[PDB]
């Protein structure tokens, strides 16, 4: 059960001026005794930039 | 300048009118003729910028 550090998703970058490093979005609540899981819900929309 | 400042470029040809508050810095060769624009330049193949 040891697996992590995949990284290197992309190959190269270019001109860009947007950076929003911040606190993470999803939090995994502790699940115990089985039959107890959290359903992550996400919706994304794009209007007027 | 007296010789002319050619440091400014503007798009002239596009597939369709863009939505408000959008950016498109892509450079390519618009299909302005029946013959497909292979590359470089030529007749019926206009460079937009």
């Amino acid at each position: 059960s040891w697996m992590e550090s995949e990284f290197r998703v992309y190959s190269s970058a270019n001109n860009c001026t947007f950076e929003y490093v911040s606190q993470p979005f999803l939090m995994d609540l502790e699940g115990k005794q089985g039959n107890f899981k959290n359903l992550r819900e996400f919706v994304f929309k794009n209007i007027d930039g | 300048k007296v010789g002319g400042n050619y440091n400014y470029l503007y798009r002239l040809f596009r597939k369709s009118n863009l939505k408000p508050f959008e950016r498109d810095i892509s450079t390519e060769i618009y299909q302005a003729g029946n013959k497909p624009c292979n590359g470089v330049a030529g007749f019926n193949c206009y460079f937009p910028l």
